[PDB]
């Protein structure tokens, strides 16, 4: 038969499954909703681990139940009665005998080890992978100090005196390839100056490897703290999705910066060189899985400024038309292409975060933080589910690294770029639409012809890596 | 076959601008949603007597993507241009977008419709006249909405559409 | 995309999670910090198809030994490690894969092999006696270091190819 449990008048968590407290989805089940108390058991449940369940908790509790709070009912859960002597053991310590203590050692193995072990997982999911509660909260963290250090008990003592270190380690705080990364590619501008870099001069198969370190490092440094609760949209974003909004800010100065070299290029034939090779730039992109800069370039040819610009358009050559159209049709129909590409390429690669953000916004938006069942609130954990299934796949792309080597002088020159300069946004993006009405003045008026800017060659090197013994 | 409007949802970000289209899709008598089902911004309706489908873009949640919304903008037919009425800013933001929609469509005459969103109980910092003398200097409709009871949220999705037939 | 259920098991020690964290992050996990129960996701083209690998990172230590039946019936996979340098790890395997076979209560489960820490220059299990019992169990037996990477995307990949041909 089942164990017996504590009575549910000392022990909370053993109180019978009931509609009015759990409500399961239609081989483990699938929690739709259910008190704190019941999602707390069922994360720490004595006949199975659910480490996505872990993951999902840990990731979006906030919006139901406060750290301090968590905290408490997680060592509420760990300090587990065991049960009195049965009359068989009884009848043996009567008549002075050592008793079997069958039921005892039963409970023991198969209810409080599994629930502590569990427990203790869960602190140390929460320690490694969610720290950020602990850096916000100092006394969170004296309170976990304490509770893990004074666990008793040679069962839990290994996963203790661990927890204890990694604690200690996360407090005051190296990649291996068998390949080694590909030589990086040279063209007009050479190594050291710094001062000749531009669009033309440097190489463009550096320009998308240095530009793809760049966002890959700023993609994978977004935390999942902030996205829950939509904190990126809210009035303190800049506090609570710093790395988030960087890696937006970065992305749009570089499409800005596209804009900008394309439409100060007045020289029409100047212009299609600037063109074509920001589609070989988009081309590398591509190459590398690196759909967050494809969309960047996508994204400056549709500009208002740039889009208009038939006479431009008409010089590229076919084929660079067609790579543009096919990385533009990545977009259409709400992204169903870009959707079925990132899911069938082998990583690294740099994904387009807007789709994500999109997706956990009208999550939060558009579904309830509680179910009224029976009388009771029961928390909507399948709303949570759905939030950190989107973390989860995010956090997914984020473990692999490119083999690429880092150009410290191309990538500052990157980090630098800074193509709205002190002007305001409206003020910029007014200069550049007046720029391409300047360069392809609307019809009918008349096509000018403009001096060339460049004094070096236009040609491109090309998008073939090189590789010299 | 019936005729597919593209229909484009732009405004000030962080002020409940996602609801009315969540609405309007929503299962209207269940509040649920999984905005990553495929077609969960396509909708079937009739208005005015004639079946028509909707193509929702609503991109809410990516407005710092702002070199973006050229190419987003591009792909509609008919916008709704939405602020918050306890947002004075994102009501003030109405007249930039207008102007932006206008340059990406290239036209001075762009279906579009003004809507005014309450999306909690705030206090109300944009009264009805304000919006409707604004909607009135562009000659384009005022709608305003709910964001809990889904009030105004059909009418402001059908207004558009007929400003689409009859451009 | 075909998702796969992988489960590494082994003794406690053996570098289950190293070899798991190399596969992961391409980052090698020099402190020994046992594990209760973790979960990974990567997406790979192996063999010129798509997957989505699930990876349970199990624990090897002994006071956790009750706790495997319920881990054992979600995985469609399991990579049985043992380190090359601890022999009683080598002797600890066949305790998993009878476990193993009881839980699915199958003769034909997808396994691998796996003896790990063959950077190691002192040696205690030899290659030929590993081989003899993988070739008993009619399963490959690889063997990686999680430190240097050498075997690793073999043995889990080894791993995939087995439960696409079960
Ligand atoms: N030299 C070397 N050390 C390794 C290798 N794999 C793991 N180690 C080391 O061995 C120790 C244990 O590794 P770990 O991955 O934690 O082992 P585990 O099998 O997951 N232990 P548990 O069952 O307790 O979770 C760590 O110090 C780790 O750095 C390897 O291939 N080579
Ligand atoms: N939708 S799209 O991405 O296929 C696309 C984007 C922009 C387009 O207009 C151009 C203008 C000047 C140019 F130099 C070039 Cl190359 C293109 C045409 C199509
Ligand atoms: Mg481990
Ligand atoms: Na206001």
């Amino acid at each position: 038969g089942q164990m017996r449990l504590p009575s549910a008048d000392v022990y909370r968590f053993a109180e019978p499954d009931s509609e009015e407290n759990i409500i399961f989805e239609e081989g483990i089940p699938i929690i739709k909703a259910g008190t704190v108390i019941k999602l707390i058991e069922r994360l720490t449940y004595h006949m199975y681990a659910d480490p996505n369940f872990v993951r999902t908790f840990l990731t979006t509790y906030r919006s139901f139940c406060k750290p301090q709070e968590l905290l408490s009912l997680i060592i509420e859960r760990f300090e587990i009665p065991e049960p009195e002597p049965t009359e068989a053991d009884r009848i043996a310590i009567e008549n002075g005998d050592q008793p079997l203590s069958a039921e005892l050692k039963r409970f023991r193995k198969e209810y409080i080890q599994p629930v502590q072990l569990r427990v203790l997982n869960v602190c140390r999911h929460w320690v490694e992978h969610h720290f950020y509660d602990f850096e916000r909260d100092a006394y969170l963290l004296q309170r976990m100090e304490e509770f893990i250090g004074t666990v008793r008990g040679k069962a839990m003592k290994k996963w203790v005196e661990s927890i204890t270190k990694i604690i200690q380690r996360k407090k005051i705080a190296n990649i291996t390839f068998q390949s080694s990364p590909p030589t990086v590619e040279w063209h007009i501008s050479r190594p050291g100056h710094i001062e000749t870099f531009d669009l033309l001069t440097l190489h463009p198969i550096e320009i998308a490897r240095q530009l793809t370190l760049l966002e890959s490092d700023l993609y994978r440094a977004v935390q999942p703290s902030e996205l829950v609760g939509s904190v990126w949209t809210k009035e303190d974003k800049e506090i609570n999705s710093p790395n988030l909004l960087k890696m937006i800010r970065h992305t749009t100065n570089l499409t800005l910066w596209f804009e900008k070299c394309i439409v100060e290029t007045e020289n029409l034939e100047e212009r299609v060189a600037v063109v074509s090779r920001i589609i070989e730039i988009l081309q590398v992109f591509q190459e590398l899985n690196n759909f967050n800069g494809v969309l960047e370039v996508v994204s400056a040819m549709n500009s208002s400024p740039v889009y208009r610009l038939d006479h431009t358009f008409e010089q590229i050559p076919s084929r660079q038309k067609k790579i543009l159209e096919e990385a533009h049709e990545l977009s259409e129909d709400h992204y169903k292409k870009y959707l079925a590409k990132l899911r069938s390429i082998n990583p690294p690669c740099v994904p387009f975060f807007g789709i994500y953000l999109t997706n956990i916004l009208k999550t939060e938006e558009g579904n309830p933080e509680v179910l009224k069942r029976h009388g009771k609130e029961l928390i909507n954990f399948s709303k949570r589910r759905k939030v950190a299934e989107i973390t989860g796949e995010i956090q997914q792309y984020q473990n692999q690294p490119y083999c690429l080597r880092v150009e410290s002088d191309i990538k500052r020159f990157f980090e630098n770029l800074n193509p709205m300069g002190n002007s305001m946004e409206k003020e910029f993006t007014d200069y550049l639409f007046n720029k391409s009405l300047e360069i392809e003045p609307r019809n009918p008026k008349p096509l000018p012809r403009f001096p060339k800017k460049y004094s070096y060659p236009l040609k491109s090197p090309g998008v073939r890596p090189s590789n010299p013994r | 076959g019936m005729t597919e409007y593209k229909l484009v949802v732009v405004g000030a970000g962080g002020v409940g601008k996602s609801a009315l289209t969540i609405q309007l899709i929503q299962n209207h008598f269940v509040d649920e949603y999984d905005p990553t089902i495929e077609d969960s911004y396509r909708k079937q309706v009739v208005i005015d007597g004639e079946t028509c489908l909707l193509d929702i873009l609503d991109t809410a949640g990516q407005e710092e993507y702002s070199a973006m919304r050229d190419q987003y903008m591009r792909t509609g037919e008919g916008f709704l241009c939405v602020f918050a009425i306890n947002n004075t800013k994102s009501f003030e933001d109405i007249h930039q977008y207008r102007e932006q929609i206008k340059r990406v469509k290239d036209s001075d005459d762009v279906p579009m419709v003004l809507v005014g969103n309450k999306c909690d109980l705030a206090a109300r910092t944009v009264e009805s006249r304000q919006a409707q003398d604004l909607a009135r200097s562009y000659g384009i409709p005022y709608i305003e909405t709910s964001a809990k009871t889904r009030q105004g949220v059909e009418d402001a999705f059908y207004t558009l559409v007929r400003e689409i037939r009859q451009h």
